[PDB]
């Protein structure tokens, strides 16, 4: 419906699910990454000690943590060790948001079936590769 | 040889695949499940928990209880230093029968063999091996049996001091005097010695 499609964002799904552990023990993420276009709705998540755009003071400097809730009809998936697949990524404001939680309301009713996700801004860190 | 825990962990992981690989589960590539702790790639990707039973290798820290510097020598014109290090490592088995697997792993690290393979790969010697507890953690639904163990290693690391230099020429001067402070010296000896 109209309100469920107010926002348009990009989603990076690792289509391949062939991640494995090297002969040295390091983790190697699935190789084939694919970009997609999706539509949904993004709002701040107000609950308990959740931190939306909260500035954090540390001895090392300053951080910024954010988290949101997303309503959409697209089936995004989080990490699953039994099915052996990794989570998706959602691009908001040019930054990455990793899908951490999911709530399956699909197949409940005709016109109001949807999904809910809690997406957390990814922390800043340097990059390293282990590919075999 | 330089000391780097990133290489010690890799060597231990490669050795364990052959030493105790027959008791563990195997992945889609038929490789036994041995991994380094806190798996991650590309600075944010996170690895999944393998199928049990598996092993995890995690280096705790490094210390220098044996003085501060072991040797200082010249190998080529560049100066060199040698330092003795000690590295405790933690190996854990997760699954069912973790204690039964850790016991056999203990009984194999003490053999005359295996200790040679470890030195062949990592270039380090096994110094000690602690006791094995029998832990249970609830997780959700069912408990998980685990069995940690600590294996301490010893290694020598060498570094190159690119700022150093060597003395190859010496110039010496001397005097002789009947009495202290004789302003005009009785005799003066001047000497010069080259390496060549």
């Amino acid at each position: 419906m109209r309100l469920l499609n107010r926002h348009s964002f990009v989603v990076k799904r690792k289509v391949s699910e062939d991640g494995y552990y090297n002969d040295d023990g390091d983790w190697v993420a699935s190789q084939d990454i694919v970009e997609v276009n999706c539509k949904g709705n993004i709002q701040p998540y107000i609950k308990g000690s959740v931190k939306n755009g909260t500035q954090i003071a540390l001895p090392e400097g300053i951080r910024l943590t954010d988290t949101r809730i997303l309503y959409t009809t697209y089936k995004l998936r989080t990490s699953d060790d039994v099915e052996w697949n990794e989570s998706d990524i959602v691009m908001i404001d040019g930054h990455e948001y990793e899908v951490f939680m999911t709530m399956d309301w699909s197949q409940q009713l005709a016109h109001t079936s949807h999904y809910e996700y809690i997406i957390i801004r990814r922390d800043k860190m340097n990059a390293v590769r282990n590919s075999r | 040889m330089q000391l780097e825990t990133a290489e010690l962990e890799k060597g231990l992981v490669r050795t364990l695949v052959d030493v105790i690989g027959h008791r563990l589960a195997r992945d889609k590539n038929n490789r036994p499940n041995v991994i380094r702790a806190y798996p991650s790639d590309n600075s944010n990707d996170k690895g999944l928990k393998p199928d049990q039973p598996f092993i995890t290798v995690y280096c705790q820290d490094a210390a220098t209880p044996y003085g501060w510097v072991l040797d200082k020598f010249v190998e080529d014109d560049v100066v060199c230093y040698r330092i003795a290090f000690q590295i405790p490592v933690l190996i854990t088995v997760n699954g069912k029968g973790a204690h039964s697997i850790m016991l056999e792993l203990k009984q194999r690290l003490e053999m005359s063999s295996v200790r040679d393979l470890i030195l062949e790969e990592t270039g380090a010697t096994v110094l000690d091996t602690g006791a094995i507890p029998n832990d249970y953690t609830y997780l959700n639904t069912d408990f998980e049996n685990s069995a940690p163990l600590v294996v301490t290693l010893v290694k020598n690391s060498v570094l190159k001091d690119e700022r150093g230099s060597i003395i190859e020429r010496v110039i010496v001067d001397g005097e002789l005097v009947y009495e202290e402070g004789q302003e005009p010296p009785e005799y003066t000896i001047h000497l010069d010695v080259d390496s060549k």
